């Protein structure tokens, strides 16, 4: 969205192109290379031709959700709405909500011509991008592009405070660091590892 | 060690705590819990092991202490009994019969020969080809008679026979394993 010299706001789409021959980081970088053009304004001809697909973002503001229209020449428009907690627990404690496990969620929309796309596989396309926001594999290339030294927070479902009590298993943690947290630290200035020797358990 | 230092009293005793899964058990009391560490880590073997960075390999040596040593059998006590007497019996002839060997007596130390027969044996019902032995002049002959296999006639008859190397048979009481075992010779630089 570019506001015009009168002051009325119009949108218009600009397209990042050859997009299934880069990584995160090649991603990120064209991404923000059309995001800076638009706003000191050298955006070219070439820039608004050959569109695909297209993403489209209501939840800025706070919408749940949208049905947005399809301009002809494609085949699906992709929409993303809010990501806040339902409208039932907007007043709820935030000690209430952690007791539970109550998380916030994301719901994403698909639009497409019928003559061309079948609803199986619009159905098969949501369901993975669902397994992808929550999958090990996507995270860890992430994380490699942008040179993250952690491993990444991983999915599970809440466990009860039955058997050993989580004070002690917090406890457990301030020890393993303060014994075994040498094998981990920013301590190499090159990125290189021995190939020959053999690499430490570092589980704990 | 002590149980002031962890902020626990006499008055603990008899009352029930969560151990996760510590001999076995998910609850146990502090009697217990005293009873069985004291049983493992405190009385005629003491061990070190937790510095080890491997988690498997922590864990195999920490159920096997923590089982502690089996019962032996009246056989297998009796057959300590044999080697001990052997081991004192060779001591009395060589300090009787031969001058100059104060030097190199094991008096004190006589448990070697039952140690070294018990990691021998159990090397050859692994199914293992041979063992190989180095060590300095103190109780040399001793193992020369006693774990080699050499004859009195063959040890007492140019160096002396206290750096020369020897090679022997070990058959296995209680099974059907054999395996070789060989001497090194060495100087008397350490
Ligand atoms: C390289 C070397 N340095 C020093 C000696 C001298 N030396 C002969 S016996 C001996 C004592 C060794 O004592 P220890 O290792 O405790 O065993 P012990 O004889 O009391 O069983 C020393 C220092 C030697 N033989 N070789």
């Amino acid at each position: 969205d570019l506001p015009q010299k009168d002051g009325s706001r119009a949108l218009v789409v600009a397209a990042i192109k050859e997009t299934e021959k880069m990584n995160f980081s090649e991603f990120l970088a064209a991404y923000e290379d059309i995001v800076a053009r638009s706003r000191k304004g050298k955006l070219t001809m070439d820039d608004y031709q050959g569109v695909t697909v297209s993403l489209t973002n209501p939840g800025g503001i706070g919408t749940r959700h949208s049905v947005p229209r399809l301009t002809k020449g494609q085949g699906t428009i992709i929409g993303v709405g809010s990501m806040d907690y339902p409208a039932e627990f907007q007043g709820a404690s935030e000690d209430r909500l952690a007791e539970l496990g109550v998380g916030k969620l994301v719901t994403i929309t698909s639009t497409y011509d019928h003559r061309v796309i079948q609803g199986a596989v619009s159905g098969e396309f949501l369901r993975t991008m669902s397994r992808l926001l929550t999958d090990d594999s996507f995270w860890d290339e992430i994380f490699d592009a942008m040179n993250v030294p952690y491993t990444p927070m991983r999915w599970a479902q809440d466990v009860p405070n039955t058997g050993v009590d989580k004070n002690t298993r917090v406890m457990q943690l301030i020890e393993a660091y303060r014994s075994r947290g040498h094998l981990i630290a920013d301590t190499n200035p090159l990125s290189w590892v021995q190939p020959g020797m053999p690499v430490p358990d570092h589980r704990d | 060690l002590d149980i002031e230092t962890h902020n626990l009293t006499i008055w603990d005793l008899d009352r029930t705590f969560n151990v996760g899964g510590f001999g076995g058990k998910e609850t146990m009391t502090l009697r217990e819990v005293l009873s069985r560490l004291r049983a493992a880590y405190t009385l005629k073997v003491g061990s070190e092991y937790t510095h080890i960075l491997d988690r498997d390999e922590r864990t195999w040596l920490q159920d096997r202490l923590e089982a502690g040593m089996p019962k032996p059998t009246q056989a297998e006590q009796k057959y300590i009994l044999q080697k001990l007497n052997a081991a004192e019996a060779f001591e009395n002839f060589l300090q009787t019969k031969y001058v100059g060997q104060k030097r190199f007596s094991l008096e004190g130390a006589e448990a070697l020969i039952p140690l070294m027969d018990s990691a021998i044996d159990t090397a050859a019902g692994q199914g293992l080809d041979e063992v190989v032995i180095g060590m300095p002049h103190r109780g040399r002959l001793n193992v020369l008679f006693n774990i080699v296999g050499k004859p009195l006639a063959s040890i007492f008859n140019g160096d002396v026979k206290y750096h020369l190397g020897s090679e022997g048979q070990h058959l296995q009481m209680f099974g059907d394993g054999e395996i070789k075992v060989s001497l090194t010779a060495n100087p008397s630089h350490l």
